[PDB]
């Protein structure tokens, strides 16, 4: 099976550096031009740079030109890119993909580019200010003003955190129906925001706990709010 | 430079029915012409190399046409798994790739009100001098929602933040959740604290409010 | 287990089978005349070793049928080129590019002719090349792909090209695929390679009217037990009858894991180690 596993991809200050590297295995690498895609957050599929099969051509979309240059060592099956001053619009999911082959199998077009075979699982690099830090979890009390007949609708408020994700379950993951837990936005101090709710039975507030389970990875963050009713 | 231009930027259709997306260059590009599908956090998946090859594996539904500057692609009958984001994307024309700026392909169905829920801000966070209001709007469609945030009926403006659920996966429907953030000194200066809802599900706009 | 071969030198033995290391030269290249793979020109091997450092250095190109074309000659064991006669009427001959320097100046592959208009006309070429002789030619020729019409008609008046190269048994044409493609070595064009086997008894047929990469000659084909290996080890003066790509192993355990390619008397591969 063609392989492309990714690794490199971090949080950096703006005007920092990254080098992102694409492991390629199960075909013939020096065969294939390579490239790097990114993908913006909430944004579409945006071309950044492009490999021939030996290196020696490659090619760079406007906006990186002078910061950005892509390699490969095809000693080592690997693609490169190195990341020079980078900028905050340069947050995105980097993907490393294969050119396809035209002619069909046993063909040989090291200096074309064509559709695009196999794709890297993506590396995400972060420019910004802010450094690490964990979340603060505030709870949303169920009300009548957030009472619907005989059903109550509660949540947890994850509040300031860098960088993402978050995950949040319920009940250590045994409450799973109604849950909305939604996108992460970007507050103007650079720090993320989320919230997830969930509707229960309102009859049941007085006797079952209800508890959001918060874990920020990148800062080792770990939070277990009890949602009180008020 | 080529520009690939996609449209429309959402596709809405209901589950069973056909679907047709369209991708421009602004010229030629012959058939050098593929197009990906992407769910959200996932990698992208080639569909149709050549404008009208289907590569591997895809299903019969799919088809690609064209030549030049327009194309087509059709899926003949949606099944659940095939609402996703489509790109088109030129290939070897002088430079490597460029992709158009990808179609969501959306679940169409009958238009839904949203259940609209107000929460204070918690005591705790108001010990640490912030006050976040937030707004729940539940299971809605379509996903075109005004939330207006009125203090004392006065409109907020550069205080709010919203963001939306995908599609729930049993009634298609969206959530949406606006936070209003205040300082602690300016949550106290006023009493009443609205959510104003326009959706095409209600006959009027709505308003959730609390007060203190 | 001990029944698998686990461990290998690292290194190629040239001992008993004659190592052709094509350092930077693919046998492509090679067989080609790539200006910088010149010296292995007429060279003869029981294994071709191609490294990851090889590189091409000519016009950009394409080969459809590459792994069929670089198993047969490497099988072979040989690129013994033998240059014949052909006439072509009202072209001009030996056409070079920037993008293919050959010592200071402009140059092209060695074993193809690059024709071009003469004067103001590029007439219908038509040439027939019979093998009366008692072994297997191979031919090499292509086909120019121009970056613009401009550049077509520049080169070879006619608006559309064409490559019609035939045998008694079929007739294969080609037809040029104009397009800006992104740039290498200055240029936006490619040439697709393509060969031919002709045997004896049979003739080799070329008509053209525009964007022929022609042959000068053909390699003379034989029946041998060589092959090509992928492989970045040293050639050292060992002695191994089997050799694989991470280097060479001794034949006297029944299997091994080194690597699924082998050459040589070799134990039968398994994956477990
Ligand atoms: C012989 O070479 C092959 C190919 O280079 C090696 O296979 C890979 O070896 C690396 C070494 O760390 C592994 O990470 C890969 O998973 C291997 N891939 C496959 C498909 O096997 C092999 O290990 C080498 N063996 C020896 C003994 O040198
Ligand atoms: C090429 O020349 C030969 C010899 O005169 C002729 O028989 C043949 O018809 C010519 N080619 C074509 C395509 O007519």
């Amino acid at each position: 099976e063609v392989q492309l596993l990714e690794s490199g991809g971090g949080l950096v200050q703006p005007g920092g550096s990254l080098r992102l590297s694409c492991a390629a295995s199960g075909f013939t690498f020096n065969h294939y031009a390579m490239t790097w895609v990114r993908q913006a957050p909430g944004k579409g599929l945006e071309w950044v740079a492009s490999s021939s099969g030996s290196g020696r051509s490659t090619y760079y979309t406007d906006s990186v030109k002078g910061r950005f240059s892509v390699s490969r060592d095809n000693s080592k099956n690997t693609l490169y890119l190195q990341m020079n001053s980078l900028r905050a619009e340069d947050t995105a999911v980097y993907y490393c993909a294969k050119s396809s082959n035209y002619y069909g199998s046993g063909s040989y077009s090291p200096d074309d580019y064509y559709h695009m075979d196999v794709w890297g699982q993506g590396t995400t690099v972060t420019v910004s200010g802010a450094s690490t830090k964990g979340p603060s979890v505030f709870p949303l009390a169920p009300s009548s003003k957030s009472t619907s007949g005989g059903t109550a609708a509660l949540g947890c408020l994850v509040k300031d955190y860098f960088p993402e994700p978050v995950t949040v379950s319920w009940n250590s993951g045994a409450l799973t129906s109604g849950v909305h837990t939604f996108p992460a936005v970007l507050q103007s101090s650079g720090l993320y925001s989320l919230s997830s709710v969930v509707t229960v039975p309102s009859s049941s507030l007085g006797t079952q706990t209800y508890i959001c389970n918060v874990n920020h990875k990148p800062s080792n963050t770990k939070v277990d709010k009890r949602v009180e009713p008020k | 430079e080529i520009v690939m231009t996609q449209s429309p930027d959402t596709l809405s259709v209901s589950p069973g029915e056909r679907a047709t997306l369209s991708c421009r260059a602004s010229e030629s590009i012959s058939s050098n012409l593929a197009w990906y599908q992407q769910k959200p956090g996932q990698v992208p998946r080639l569909l149709i190399y050549g404008a009208s090859t289907r590569a591997t594996g895809v299903p019969a539904r799919f088809t690609g046409s064209g030549s030049g500057t327009e194309f087509t692609l059709t899926i003949s009958s949606l099944q659940s798994e095939d609402f996703a984001v489509y790109y088109c994307q030129q290939y070897n024309n002088r430079l490597p790739y460029t992709f158009g700026q990808g179609t969501k392909l959306e679940i169409k169905r009958t238009v839904a009100a949203p259940s609209v829920f107000i929460f204070p801000p918690s005591d705790e966070q108001l010990k640490s001098g912030t006050a976040s209001v937030v707004c729940l709007l539940n299971n809605f469609y379509p996903r075109e929602a005004k939330v207006q945030w009125k203090v004392d009926n006065a409109l907020q403006s550069g205080n709010s933040q919203e963001s939306v659920t995908e599609q729930d996966s049993k009634d298609s429907t969206y959530s949406l959740s606006s936070t209003l953030t205040l300082s602690k000194a300016d949550y106290e200066k006023h009493k009443v604290y609205a959510c104003e809802v326009t959706h095409q599900g209600l006959s009027s706009p709505v308003t959730k409010s609390f007060n203190r | 287990t001990e029944l698998v071969q686990s461990s290998s030198t690292g290194k190629i033995c040239n001992n008993p089978h004659r190592i052709l290391d094509g350092i930077d030269c693919t046998l492509i290249d090679a067989l080609l005349g790539d200006p910088h793979c010149d010296v292995f020109q007429n060279e003869t091997w029981d294994l071709f070793v191609e490294r990851s450092k090889a590189f091409s250095n000519c016009y950009p190109y394409d080969v459809p049928d590459y792994a069929s074309l670089r198993s047969l000659v490497a099988s072979s064991g040989t690129l013994e080129f033998i240059t014949e006669g052909f006439t072509w009427t009202g072209v001009t001959q030996n056409g070079g590019s920037n993008a293919c320097k050959r010592g200071p100046g402009s140059g092209f592959f060695s074993r193809l002719n690059w024709l071009t208009k003469s004067g103001s006309t590029y007439p219908v070429l038509n040439v027939t090349m019979p093998n009366n002789d008692n072994f297997d030619k191979l031919y090499i020729w292509g086909i120019h792909h121009p970056s613009t019409d401009q550049e077509q008609t520049s080169l070879y008046v006619q608006a559309s090209g064409r490559v019609t190269v035939s045998t008694r048994r079929s007739q294969q044409t080609i037809i040029p695929n104009i397009g800006s493609r992104p740039w290498v070595r200055g240029l936006s064009s490619r040439i697709s390679i393509y060969w031919t086997i002709v045997k004896p008894g049979d003739v080799l047929v070329i008509n053209s009217n525009g964007n022929l990469i022609a042959p000068r000659g053909y390699f003379k084909m034989r029946t041998g037990k060589s092959s090509i290996m992928r492989s970045d080890a040293p050639i050292d003066t060992c002695i191994s009858e089997c050799i694989t790509p991470n280097g060479s192993i001794p034949n006297d355990k029944p299997f091994q894991n080194v690597n699924k390619i082998t050459y040589g008397a070799c134990p039968k591969y398994v994956k477990q180690n």
